[PDB]
C-alpha cells in the first residue's frame, strides 16, 4: 500500500563529488526508512536505518536525514568503489522496497550509433521471425527504443538489453529485440527503430521493408 | 546579589534507574516458600506529581522474567532425571477398546531398576504428542526430546501453582503507581501514586490470553506499541471478566516404576473415555468480542476487522495452553476467533482440548519436562483478563487479527504496566540571602 | 561475524514445489525475525513474509497465503521455506535477512544471505542456434543472434577470439520459451564487408555444440 519512488535513475558523477539521492514516500512513514548498499551481485549491506543514524562500522563520508515525507541519502566523497547500486526502504507500515538508483562514472555526452537488422532468412524460415536494434556507445544512461513496424507503434513482443560502461570510454551500449512469428513478419512491411536519447536532438530512426 | 549557597537534605526529587528488586511471597505455601516476609503494602495519592510511564521500556519486567526462570531451575534441580529411560520403545497400542486417542498403551521397554547386572520389561501408557516415530517397522519409537535434551521429571510433592508475589523497591528506590484509569502503556500521567510494593502478582502461564489477572477500570483497554505499525503484539485487556471451564473427565491410574529414584507413569485409564474439552458462555464471548472490534476500529480508521485461528507454529501458539494443576491442556480454538466485522449464559460452547505431559520449558527451547499423570478426573476453572492478539500486515484493504502471545514474557508485560522504579536524590542546594557566622 | 548461508535452487521445473534453506550462524537463534525476500530479474525487491524461529509462527504477503510454507527446526538452527507450483514469474532470486527486533516493534533489515538463485523452466539441455545479424546494405554493425539454447552459461567470440575491435556481448534474456539466447555484434567499415573475414565462435558447455558461423555472406 506504501510505494517508495526512488529518483533519478542513474546518477553520474566523478571521484570524490558529493552526490545526492532521494526516495519519495507516497505518504507519511514518520522517520521509520533506511537505507543500503547493493554491491555487485552479493549481499546487500546496511548504510543508514533510521532517517539519519549511520549504521556500524560505515564509512562516516555516508549521511542522510529527513525531509518530511522526502528522505535523502548524500555521501560527501563519492570514492570509486561507491559507483554501484543503493535502494531505499521504508517500515513504517508493511515492507516495501524502492527501484533503487545507479551511480556510474562520469563523461561527455555522446549519442548511439543506431543500426537495424531484419530477420535472418537462415532464422526466418523456422517461422523464428526476430528483428533486432543496436544504440552502440552512447551517454548517459537515459535511452529508450521503439519498435515501429507498418505504421504503428508496437509493444509487449519486443524485449532490451544494455551493457555496463565500456572501461575505456565509459559509454553504454543497448540492443533491442523484437519477436515475431512468419505470419507476423510476413503481414507488415515496414520495419523501423526508433531511437530516443538525450545526446539526440530528435529520434534518429533506421528503418527497412522486407525483401 | 548576596545570594549565598545553601543546601537541603530529604529533598523530594528523583530520577529513573535500574535495580534489583525484593519479591515477596504469602505466609503460607507448599528462598520462596517462607521468604520474603508478607508485606502490608500502603499508598498515597500524590497532589500534583506528573510522570511519564512506558510499559515497554520499563526494566523490572526482564527481572520478573530471570527471576521465574530461576526459581523454576531451583525447584526442578533436585528432582530425577529421566536419562536411562531413553531406551528404544517396542509397541503396538492396541488393548482398550479407545485405543486411537492416545495410542501409547500397555508401551513396553527395559529399564536396569534394582540390580545393575539385571535388566527387567515394563510397559506403560504415552499420549502419542509425546512420542516420534523411528524408521522402519512402526512400532519402534523413542521419547521425543531424549535425541536433543535431558529430561527432568517433576516433583511430585513440590507441586507449584500461580501464587500471588509482591514486589518491593530497596530503600532509596520508591515505586511509582499510575492511577491513570485510561492509560494507554505510554504518556504522561497525572494521578501519580508511590507504594511500598507492588500488589500480589501472579505467574500465570498461558498463551494466546491469560486466565488469572487484573481487570481493567474504564472498557476493554487497547495497550500496543506505536514506534510503527507494524507491531509484534497487541494487548487487549478486558475490564468486563469472562469466566472458562475445562475437565479431564477421565481416570488416571497412577504408576510407579524405580531406578532408587521413584520414576511415575501412566497407568491403565478408568471409566469410559472422552476427549477433554472446555466451556464458554457463548453470549458473553461474542458480546466481548464485539466490544473488542468496536474499541480496536478506533485506532484503525475506516478497515474492516476480522479474526481467524492461527496457522502455523508449535502446539504452544496454534491452540491455547494452559494448566489445571499438574496437568496441561492445548485447546484447538477454531470456532472462538471466527468472526468477522465491518464499518447471559445460554448456548453454552465447547471446544475440544488435547493434553500432553512432555512439555519444552516455555521460555526457551533445549530444556525438558515430564510432568507425571495426575490420578483421578480432573477439572480447573478460572475467568479470562485479556487476549494477545498480532496483525497479519500486507494485505491491502482488510485487517486480520490472530491469537499469537507463545512469547512468555509478553504475559508479565501486560500486568507490570502499572509501575515504575526510580532513583532517590535528597541532596539539593538553592541560592539563599544568608551565610554562614564565622 | 553473523553469517546467514544458503542452499538449494538451481533448476525447477515448471509446477513443481521446491524447497530453499538458510543456517543460522551463531548469534542468538530465538532473538530475531527472519524474512524471506526475493528480487524478479529487472525490477525491485519484494517480501514474501516472516517467520519467527522461536515460535515459528509465519507471515505471508496476500498474493501468495495459499502457496508458501514457512518452518524451522530450532535444534539445527536451521529453516525452509516451501513454494508451492512454480510458475514462469517466479524466476528470481530469494534471500534471508535478519531482523533488528525491539521489545514490540520489528524495525528493519540489517545482515542479508549469501542469496540463491531459482530459475522456472521445464527445458532439458539443448543447444544454441546462430544466425547472422547481416550488415545494412560508412560504418555498419554486423552480428550474431545466438538463440534457444539451455542451460547458462554459453560462450561466444570472434574470428577464432582474433577479431577484438569493437565487440559487444549483451547478456543472456530468459526468453518465454524457458530458453536463453543473447547477441553479439561488432562495428566495422563498409570497406571491411567486402574483403574480411567474420566469424561468431560460439559454444555452449552444457551441449558441447560449437559452431563458427559466418557473418558476412549477407553484405548484400
Ligand atoms: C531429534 O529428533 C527430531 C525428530 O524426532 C528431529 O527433528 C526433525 O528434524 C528434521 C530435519 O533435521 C525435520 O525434517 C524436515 O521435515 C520437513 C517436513 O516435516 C521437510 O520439509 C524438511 O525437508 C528439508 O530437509 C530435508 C533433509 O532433512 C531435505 O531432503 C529436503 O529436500 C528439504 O530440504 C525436513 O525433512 C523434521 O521435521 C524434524 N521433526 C520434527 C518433529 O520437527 C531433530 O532434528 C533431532 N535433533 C537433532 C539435533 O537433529
Ligand atoms: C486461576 O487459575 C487456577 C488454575 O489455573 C485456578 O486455581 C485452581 O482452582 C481449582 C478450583 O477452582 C483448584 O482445585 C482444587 O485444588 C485442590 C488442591 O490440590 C484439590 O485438592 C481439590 O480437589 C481441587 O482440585 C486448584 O487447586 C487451583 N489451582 C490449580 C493450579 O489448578 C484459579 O481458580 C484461577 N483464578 C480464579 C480467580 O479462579
Ligand atoms: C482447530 O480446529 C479447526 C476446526 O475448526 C481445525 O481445522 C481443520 O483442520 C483440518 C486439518 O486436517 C482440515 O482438514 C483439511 O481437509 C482438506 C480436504 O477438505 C485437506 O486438503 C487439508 O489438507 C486439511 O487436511 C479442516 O478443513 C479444518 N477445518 C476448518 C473448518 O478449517 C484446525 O486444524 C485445528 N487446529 C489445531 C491446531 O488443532
Ligand atoms: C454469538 O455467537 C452466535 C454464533 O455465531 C451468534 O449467532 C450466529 O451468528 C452467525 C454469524 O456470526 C449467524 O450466521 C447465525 O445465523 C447466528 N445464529 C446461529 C444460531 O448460529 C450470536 O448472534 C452471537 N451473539 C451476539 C449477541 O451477537
Ligand atoms: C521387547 C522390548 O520392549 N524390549 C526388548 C527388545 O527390544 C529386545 O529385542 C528383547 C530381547 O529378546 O528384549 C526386550
Ligand atoms: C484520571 C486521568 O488521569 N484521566 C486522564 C485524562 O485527564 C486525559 O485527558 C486522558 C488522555 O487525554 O487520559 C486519562
Ligand atoms: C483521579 C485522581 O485525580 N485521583 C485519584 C483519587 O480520586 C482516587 O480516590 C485514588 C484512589 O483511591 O486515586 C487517585
Ligand atoms: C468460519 O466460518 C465460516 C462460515 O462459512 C466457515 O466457512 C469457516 O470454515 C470458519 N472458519 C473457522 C476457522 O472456523
Ligand atoms: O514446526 C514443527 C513441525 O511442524 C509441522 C511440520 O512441518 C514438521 O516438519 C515441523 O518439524
Amino acid at each position: 500500500e506504501i510505494v517508495l519512488t526512488q529518483s533519478p535513475a542513474t546518477l553520474s558523477a566523478s571521484p570524490g563529488e558529493r552526490v545526492t539521492l532521494t526516495c519519495r514516500a507516497s505518504r507519511s512513514v514518520r522517520n521509520n526508512v533506511a537505507w543500503y548498499q547493493h554491491k555487485g551481485g552479493q549481499s546487500p549491506r546496511l548504510l543508514i536505518y533510521d532517517a539519519s543514524t549511520r549504521a556500524a562500522g560505515v564509512p562516516a563520508r555516508f549521511s542522510g536525514s529527513a525531509s518530511g515525507t522526502e528522505f535523502t541519502l548524500a555521501i560527501s566523497n563519492l570514492e570509486s568503489e561507491d559507483f554501484t547500486v543503493y535502494f531505499c526502504l521504508q517500515y513504517n507500515n508493511w515492507w516495501t522496497f524502492g527501484q533503487g538508483t545507479r551511480v556510474d562514472i562520469k563523461r561527455t555526452v555522446a549519442a548511439p550509433s543506431v543500426f537495424i537488422f531484419p530477420p535472418s532468412d537462415e532464422q526466418l524460415k523456422s517461422g523464428t521471425a526476430s528483428v533486432v536494434c543496436l544504440l552502440n556507445n552512447f551517454y548517459p544512461r537515459e535511452a529508450k527504443v521503439q519498435w515501429k513496424v507498418d505504421n504503428a507503434l508496437q509493444s509487449g513482443n519486443s524485449q532490451e538489453s544494455v551493457t555496463e560502461q565500456d572501461s575505456k570510454d565509459s559509454t553504454y551500449s543497448l540492443s533491442s529485440t523484437l519477436t515475431l512469428s512468419k505470419a507476423d513478419y510476413e503481414k507488415h512491411k515496414v520495419y523501423a527503430c526508433e531511437v530516443t536519447h538525450q545526446g539526440l536532438s530528435s529520434p534518429v530512426t533506421k528503418s527497412f521493408n522486407r525483401g | 546579589e548576596n545570594l549565598w549557597v545553601t543546601v537541603y537534605y530529604g529533598v523530594p526529587v528523583w530520577k529513573e534507574a535500574k535495580t534489583t528488586l525484593f519479591c515477596a511471597s504469602d505466609a503460607k505455601a507448599y528462598t520462596h516458600a517462607c521468604v520474603p516476609t508478607d508485606p502490608n503494602p500502603q499508598e498515597m495519592v500524590l497532589k500534583n506529581v506528573t510522570e511519564n510511564f512506558n510499559m515497554w521500556k520499563n526494566d523490572m519486567v526482564d527481572q520478573m522474567h530471570e527471576d521465574v526462570i530461576s526459581l523454576w531451575d531451583q525447584s526442578l534441580k533436585p528432582c530425577v532425571k529421566l536419562t536411562p529411560l531413553c531406551v528404544t520403545l517396542n509397541c503396538t497400542n492396541a488393548t482398550a477398546s479407545n485405543s486411537s486417542i492416545i495410542e501409547g498403551m500397555k508401551c513396553s521397554f527395559n529399564i536396569t531398576t534394582e540390580l545393575r547386572d539385571k535388566r527387567e520389561k515394563k510397559n506403560a501408557l504415552f499420549y502419542k504428542l509425546d512420542i516420534v516415530q523411528l524408521d522402519g517397522n512402526s512400532s519402534q519409537y523413542r521419547l521425543i526430546n531424549c535425541n536433543t535434551s535431558v529430561i527432568t521429571q517433576a516433583c511430585p510433592k513440590v507441586s507449584f501453582d500461580p501464587i500471588p508475589i509482591h514486589y518491593c523497591a530497596p530503600a532509596g528506590y520508591a515505586i511509582l503507581k499510575c492511577n491513570n484509569k485510561t492509560f494507554t502503556g505510554t504518556g504522561p500521567c497525572n494521578n501519580v501514586s508511590t507504594v511500598q510494593c507492588t500488589h500480589g502478582i501472579k505467574p500465570v502461564v498461558s498463551t494466546q490470553l491469560l486466565l488469572n489477572g487484573s481487570l481493567a477500570e474504564g472498557e476493554i483497554i487497547i495497550r500496543s506499541e506505536n514506534i510503527t505499525k507494524n507491531v509484534k503484539t497487541i494487548i487487549v485487556h478486558l475490564n468486563e471478566s469472562v469466566k472458562i471451564e475445562c475437565t479431564r473427565p477421565n481416570n488416571k491410574t497412577r504408576t510407579s516404576i524405580r531406578i532408587g529414584q521413584w520414576f511415575y507413569a501412566t497407568g491403565q485409564v478408568i471409566g469410559d473415555i472422552r476427549e477433554a474439552y472446555c466451556n464458554i458462555n457463548e453470549s458473553k464471548w461474542n458480546e466481548t468480542l464485539q466490544r473488542v472490534s468496536k474499541k480496536l476500529k478506533e485506532y484503525f480508521p475506516h478497515k474492516n476487522i476480522t479474526f481467524q485461528p492461527s496457522s502455523g507454529g508449535d502446539l504452544e501458539i496454534t491452540t491455547h495452553s494452559f494448566n489445571c494443576g499438574g496437568e496441561f491442556f492445548y485447546c484447538n480454538t477454531s470456532s472462538l476467533f471466527n468472526r468477522t466485522y465491518m464499518a447471559n449464559s445460554t448456548r453454552t460452547i465447547t471446544i475440544h482440548c488435547r493434553i500432553k505431559q512432555i512439555i519444552n520449558m516455555w521460555q526457551e527451547v533445549g530444556r525438558a519436562m515430564y510432568a507425571p499423570p495426575i490420578a483421578g478426573n480432573i477439572t480447573c476453572i478460572s475467568n479470562i483478563t485479556g487476549l494477545l492478539l498480532t496483525r497479519d500486515g500486507g494485505k491491502n484493504n482488510t485487517e486480520t487479527f490472530r491469537p499469537g502471545g507463545g512469547n512468555m514474557k509478553d504475559n508479565w508485560r501486560s500486568e507490570l504496566y502499572k509501575y515504575k522504579v526510580v532513583k532517590i536524590e535528597p541532596l539539593g542546594v538553592a541560592p539563599t540571602r544568608c551565610k554562614r557566622r564565622v | 561475524q553473523v553469517r546467514l548461508a544458503q542452499y538449494g535452487g538451481g533448476v525447477k521445473r515448471l509446477g513443481a514445489t521446491m524447497t530453499l534453506s538458510c543456517v543460522a550462524s551463531g548469534y542468538t537463534f530465538n532473538d530475531y525475525y527472519i524474512h524471506w525476500v526475493r528480487q524478479a530479474p529487472g525490477q525491485g525487491f519484494e517480501l514474501l513474509g516472516y517467520i519467527d524461529p522461536a515460535n515459528g509462527r509465519p507471515d505471508y504477503a496476500g498474493a501468495l497465503r495459499e502457496r508458501l510454507s514457512f518452518y524451522r527446526d530450532k535444534s539445527m538452527e536451521t529453516l525452509y521455506m516451501d513454494l508451492r507450483s512454480l510458475r514462469y514469474d517466479d524466476t528470481a532470486m530469494y534471500y534471508c535477512v535478519r531482523n533488528v527486533g525491539t521489545a514490540g516493534s520489528l524495525l528493519h533489515y540489517d545482515h542479508w544471505g549469501s542469496g540463491s538463485p531459482v530459475i522456472v523452466s521445464s527445458a532439458s539441455t539443448k543447444g544454441p542456434s546462430v544466425f547472422p545479424l547481416a550488415p545494412s546494405s560508412g560504418t555498419a554493425a554486423l552480428g550474431c543472434l545466438v538463440k534457444d539454447y539451455f542451460p547458462e552459461p554459453v560462450t561466444v567470440s570472434w574470428n577464432s577470439g582474433a577479431l577484438t575491435s569493437g565487440v559487444h556481448t549483451f547478456p543472456a534474456v530468459l526468453q518465454s520459451s524457458g530458453l536463453y539466447s543473447l547477441s553479439s555484434v561488432v562495428t566495422v567499415p563498409s570497406s571491411s564487408l567486402g574483403t574480411q573475414t567474420y566469424i561468431c565462435n560460439v559454444n555452449h558447455k552444457p551441449s558441447n555444440t560449437k559452431v563458427d558461423k559466418r557473418v558476412e555472406p549477407k553484405s548484400c
